[PDB]
């Protein structure tokens, strides 16, 4: 339930 | 001082009261006195009897169904310490189910060593908040004071004010007292257990409860260990032997109590290491001549038979009648119906016994948190069984922990099989420490251990979880760990991830929103070896939070279970602007004066540096300028498919100098040395990081103006006047230079002598085309002219008339 | 199509990782 | 050329090789990371074979390549069969590309276009979109080097169509050719001539169907046509298959396996259409529609709400059920939503190792169970260590039938054993099952499976007050008894805490030892369920479970009704007053009608006598085991002491009765005149008076036009000695009140003066007099103010005031 | 004359042998 | 003991006169 | 929670 | 003690029965 833009940045910053 | 009285064993009353005459000449008492149903008896019938002539009862008083006694200050004065020696369910004073007694009056009991007191279902008895009893009692969580007349009314327990000392409690003083005609004697906190005296000095520390003379072991009323005629000593000296740890006496007592049981009618009274003891002890034997308990020559056990192969143990007297036991020829069962603890008594009471021939047998306790309470317990026998062929039993045992540390405490069970039911907090490893000590492995059958039931309250898991990699950012922390793996690898059904917040550190183990965390996939591989993790999300700013993992397994219907769990560690979490700080009312109490008030915001994120206002001089708009105001009408102000295509895009992957205070620390702001009357825009922020960059809220905004100013909107200086040819008056005059932000209007008041009152405005390009203003047409003679002025806030007042004369051209 | 799973639950880690591995 | 299906591209151009030998797609064309091309990849590239694409153009960063003139050249149809969030052409973030280049683009019949962030993009403004779409209105072109208007645009006509009214040019070297003539949205050739109505665009041969570049409609054996004849289908809009090619895709398909509807080849049947297998045709169900669905391989474990929202919508299976949900977040709403859509399963129901489920009642409407797929021991209905499950179904309501298979009931320990005999017994399942199937102890053995119903003995009722009692009920040994528990809900319908002291026993000859509560904060009008249960002690031989009593629906009186919400008054017209409101909070049964009163007010009487010619002018704008454990201790201390001691040897205003309206018109009003209102609600008129109390408001309507407007003459007196006196008429009704009175005044040749007269000015000098004036034609002219306003102004009236000298 | 228990036993034990 | 033979059970009367020994 | 002439009333009420 | 009794807690059906024999 965390939906959208800050979930582009949460799929950055997992892999950086 | 000496002791009239002699011995008095221990006597039970019943039916009436004509059997209490043969305690008349008593002092001591080496037992108990139960005084039980008395039914057709007055109030008149107890004032005219007393006992002040008792000072020492050991064991217990038991009061059951006594009809018409009505308070215990005119029967029992002067009796001093209740020993308790053996006790009565592990209380010492008992006063149950018992008709019209309303007080105790029971002012002489300053100590009462081993047990409690339970008084319930007393119901029309007062006092009982006024008595303190951790002055006299040792363990006062163990009392049980309920359903009396105190708790189910509100009858009044009135006191000596005017005197009783009074005595905190929780958080208040009450007076502490027994009636309402006497105060509680109470020591001072040098006075311990070696008493008080009718002065308030300490006596001698031998002395119990109360002193005639202080510092003095001639002068107690009663000893604390010793009795010995007249004095109060630590022990015997020789040739005199301890009496029931209270009394020394000689060979000639402790020798005819043998010579009472041996010859006649038990209580063999024997001797070992000066005591006269009822039984000699486990390698202690009794020979002919002497008396004496000699050591024996081969092990000499005590085979204590219980009546009718079973003793169900319920308290302390239950547990007195197996001191001294090793070998039990029977059954325990063992219930405990719990709300108190037991497990300080029961190491002093059991643990000596070693072989039970029968069953073991746990069953339905609750507050029962070990069984470290038997110390030397080593081998179950199981002759005569628990039906069906077993010799160990748990059931529904709720706080049960630990069976047994495994140094040296060895169970050995020859026959017989384990049972195991409902047990929240006692998990399958100490049932398997059964098995692994015991031999008992290849003995038990289906459903002769409980599997899903047993231990579903505690972590028990018994392996190491570690966390491999904590990445941490603002409300998304990365948590990872290391798989573990069963060695069945289909045997790890899942994780489940517990986080709760905290404020402070300690928090305590095993509020906790669980997530369901899904096994990984691996390769079979230890090069990459796939770290699972979960991540956590949308959680707020500047908070600690307390997180562990523990596994899940899917449960193995033969073996040990499996698990690993984690100890928590602490992720703090960082910040980000703050909100808004609501509210914001300006108050203009002076012409230059504008003070804001305002709070702090809904998110504080961080210790806040300070509040960033900003303010502006608004300049006033050019529509006010060009309004005609004398035409009338004079009104005036008194003052988601963005979203949506590249998350499916996503899913193919596969200055200007303004004036500003930095408020440090305070709500509060006045602005100082402004102009009169004129808007201002008025800015404020919230920052909690400035001098490491300025981490600034959002804005709100205030609109505001001050007070008018009186001589400001006052016409000050000289009016003068050209007259013209035909009569026409021209007016010269000049404005103040600061005005309440403008001046709208300007209106005269015309007058001569003796007509009446005319009206003319004077508008802005009324003033400035006419350098004033203009009069044309006009009837001679005197005049009286007077001029306001109306601003924007209101007027200023009028000038003084102005007297001139215009040519009348007539004469 | 990723919030009829990420918006109404929240979706597991292997999943956004390989997500990773095929942006980066 | 050949029909080849839709296909996406990643890294390289060997995809573009094989987008070499292709002509027709029959899908959509995607592109996405070209990131290691050159511009030498693409000034040696050239497609001009493609001329159709169904669904969607995609476009995402592409390196070197500058337009698509030289490599897109033939490319019209657009179609959007696949109607993609209502956009058929999406680019996006275009480095390099100067123009668009499509000049053979004549079509988009449906869809939208979708333009962002392409930096370098130039040459839009040229392109009329509405020659080409049949509507621009959601087309999103935005974030260009052309919104930033710099872009040298260049035309071959500077030649070009123009269509603001600028030269309309795709490149540099082709003009805008859509045909805006009589050939039409059909379109025309190079010579100008008009092509055949079921061409589209362009035409290789003139007026011919044969020899079309585009069809129009349809396509069907190397012609356009306009609709498919039978036996060939509409094929996805565009073209003509038949039985044999839709019966290919299929068995394809044996992957949305295509259907008959309307003569069209299409996927899915819609929602009022159901699948039958022996004509291959959507029949017409339109209602309770048999939704048959396939599983994968047999099974679906589901374990969450995400898992657990696949087969919403789906009514009959073909498989199995394996469900193994733990947690959640306030359940069985959405959960009764899903999974009460079943009708029949075909293989078992293994419900395994939940936890937070406590009814079975989401089910909803499942009567039959085959059960063909089954566990290894032949069970249907597999429940194991399923917690806190309180009921299975209602069955008052529900029945169910298991076909085949066993059952197996082993670690649910909070059911009963007659709901076991109730499932054996309803579900056909008596003789099936074998030895040991149900573990007997392992279920109920913590639960409240009471054996007895209590009776309830009396009743009383009030608006907010239920007094209820009920019978003594004991415990065989009855100092076991904690008390009651019993549990209350709002109660809307029959589709389905306080806890209570005990009573005292003593004896009975016949005593009245009824327990009893009654509830005090209530709600008025409102039916209640109240079950009463029992709570007794776990003993320690067979067990007396308790009793519980019957659930009850008792309604509480009604008596007054509440305040009616919010009176709120806007001013329509100057004798009509709409009064509107809300309904109470406590409407207390069906309400009769609304009664309002309204009453007229008279005016302030300090406002007839205040002088405003003085300044200050201003007028009105107008946790339960602690004490189950801690009782039981005062039960075996009792017993300790017992075998120790006993041992062997009126104003009547004008109102009306508002019937079925939430809304009153005030009618029959005076103008501007300030009134007083009363507001109540009624639900008992004529069984007496149980109106409610009062809400309070007050009103006044909008003014009068001409109330203001001076009506009548001017006239002026000449005395002796030089004074003016006039009198007129004044209005005597004005809106509301008068106020006062304004003379403006100008002689021939001179200013406008003022002068204020009030009401006591007027009525002193019986009208005004003016004294002292200059001799000359002076002209008057009187406006006039009220509490509403200021209404206008009279005539200037010319009179020649007297001079004494000629 | 039932399961006797409680406060009324003591009561019953007086009711009998009054 | 009174109470697992008498309130664990139903008693008679002439068990409460042999009983009545412990009173009188 | 009663508490005023809901208690006076609860009285009225309790022993119809 | 009725007022002060139970409002700052809840009073049962038996005391104000039996508190209505003051009524009668």
């Amino acid at each position: 339930h965390l939906c959208g833009s800050e979930l582009v940045e949460a799929l950055y910053l997992v892999c950086l | 001082h000496l002791y009239p009285g002699e011995v008095c064993p221990g006597m039970d009353i019943r039916n009436n009261l004509t059997r209490l005459h043969e305690l008349e000449n008593c002092s001591v008492i080496e037992g108990h006195l139960q005084i039980l149903l008395m039914f057709k008896t007055r109030p008149e019938d107890f004032r005219d009897l007393s006992f002040p002539k008792l000072i020492m009862i050991t064991d217990y008083l038991l009061l059951f169904r006594v009809y018409g006694l009505e308070s215990l200050k005119d029967l029992f004065p002067n009796l001093t310490v209740i020993r308790g020696s053996r006790l009565f369910f592990n209380y010492a004073l008992v006063i149950f189910e018992m008709v019209h007694l309303k007080e105790l009056g029971l002012y002489n009991l300053m100590n009462i060593t081993r047990g409690s007191v339970r008084i319930e279902k007393n119901n029309e008895l007062c006092y009982l908040a006024t008595i303190d009893w951790s002055r006299i009692l040792d363990s006062v969580e163990d009392n049980y004071i309920v359903l009396n007349k105190d708790d189910n009314e509100e009858c009044g327990d009135i006191c000596p004010g005017t005197n009783c000392p009074a005595t905190v409690i929780n958080g208040q003083f009450v007076e502490r007292c027994w009636t309402h005609s006497h105060c509680q004697k109470v020591c001072p906190t040098i006075c311990k257990s070696h008493g008080c005296t009718a002065e308030g000095l300490c006596c001698h520390s031998e002395c119990l409860g109360n002193c005639s003379q202080p510092d003095d072991p001639t002068k107690c009323v009663a000893c604390r260990n010793f009795y010995l005629d007249g004095r109060c000593v630590e022990t015997c000296p020789p040739p005199y032997y301890h009496f029931q740890d209270w009394r020394c006496v000689n060979f000639s007592f402790c020798q005819d109590l043998h010579h009472k049981c041996k010859n006649s009618r038990c209580h063999q009274y024997v001797i070992h290491n000066n005591k006269c003891i009822p039984e000699c002890p486990s390698g202690y034997t009794m020979n002919s001549s002497n008396l004496l308990c000699t050591p024996c020559l081969g092990p000499c056990p005590k085979v204590c038979h219980l009546l009718e192969g079973e003793k169900t143990i319920d308290s302390v007297t239950s547990a007195q009648e197996l001191r001294g036991c090793t070998v039990i020829n029977g059954s325990l069962i063992i219930n405990i119906r719990g709300g108190n603890n037991l497990a300080a008594e029961l190491e002093a009471n059991l643990g000596l016994i070693e072989e039970i021939s029968g069953y073991l047998k746990i069953r339905r306790s609750y507050a029962l948190v070990s069984l470290s309470f038997f110390r030397k317990l080593r081998l179950i026998r199981g002759e005569t069984l628990e039906i069906g062929n077993y010799s160990f039993y748990a059931l529904d045992n709720q706080n049960l922990r630990q069976l047994w540390d495994w140094s040296k405490h060895n169970l050995t069970i020859t026959q017989g099989k384990l049972f195991f039911h409902y047990n929240p907090k006692l998990c399958l490893s100490e049932i398997h420490k059964m098995e692994e000590v015991s031999g008992t492995k290849g003995r038990q059958e289906r459903n002769d251990i409980a599997l899903k039931t047993n231990g579903d309250q505690a972590s028990c898991e018994n392996e190491l979880l570690k966390f491999s990699y904590i990445r941490t950012s603002f409300d998304k922390i990365l948590l990872r760990w290391e798989p573990y793996w069963p060695p069945d690898f289909r045997d790890l059904l899942g994780f489940m991830l517990f986080y709760k917040e905290a404020p402070y550190q300690n928090v305590t183990e095993f509020s906790w929103t669980v997530v369901d965390i899904d096994p990984p996939l691996r390769s079979n591989d230890p090069k990459s070896q796939n770290h699972p993790g979960w991540l956590m999300r949308g959680l707020k700013p500047w908070t600690q939070y307390a997180i562990f993992v523990k596994t899940l397994v899917t449960f193995s219907d033969e073996r040990r279970t499996y698990g690993a769990k984690s100890d928590i560690i602490y992720v703090q979490t960082d910040a980000t602007n703050p909100s808004v700080p609501l509210d914001p009312i300006s108050v203009s109490n002076s012409s230059s004066q504008i003070i804001l008030k305002w709070k702090p915001p809904s998110d504080p994120n961080g210790n806040i540096t300070h509040y960033l206002v900003f303010w502006e001089r608004q300049a006033e708009d050019s529509e006010l300028f060009e309004l005609d105001y004398c035409l009338k009408g004079l009104k005036l102000p008194s003052r988601l498919e963005e979203s949506s295509f590249r998350k499916t895009f996503e899913d193919y992957l596969h200055e200007e100098h303004r004036p500003f205070e930095k408020v440090v620390n305070k709500e509060s702001l006045v602005i100082s040395g402004l102009r009169h009357f004129t808007g201002y825009r008025i800015e404020l922020q919230a920052c909690n990081q400035d001098t490491p960059e300025e981490r600034c809220s959002v804005a709100a905004y205030v609109s505001a103006r001050t007070m008018p100013e009186a001589k400001a909107d006052d016409i000050v200086g000289p009016v003068t006047h050209e007259i013209f040819e035909n009569n026409v008056v021209h007016l010269m005059w000049q404005e103040p230079k600061e005005p309440n932000g403008l001046i709208v209007l300007y209106e005269v008041s015309y007058r001569r002598y003796g007509d009446e009152e005319l009206h003319l405005c004077v508008s802005r390009k009324h003033f400035a085309l006419e350098r004033g203003c203009r009069l044309r047409g006009l009837s001679p003679g005197n005049y009286s002219v007077r001029i306001r002025a109306t601003s924007l806030a209101g007027n200023g007042s009028w000038t003084e008339p102005t007297y001139f004369y215009v040519t009348d051209y007539l004469d | 199509g990723i919030v009829e799973q990420c918006c109404t639950s929240i979706c597991s880690l292997y999943q956004l990782e390989n997500y990773c591995h095929s942006l980066q």
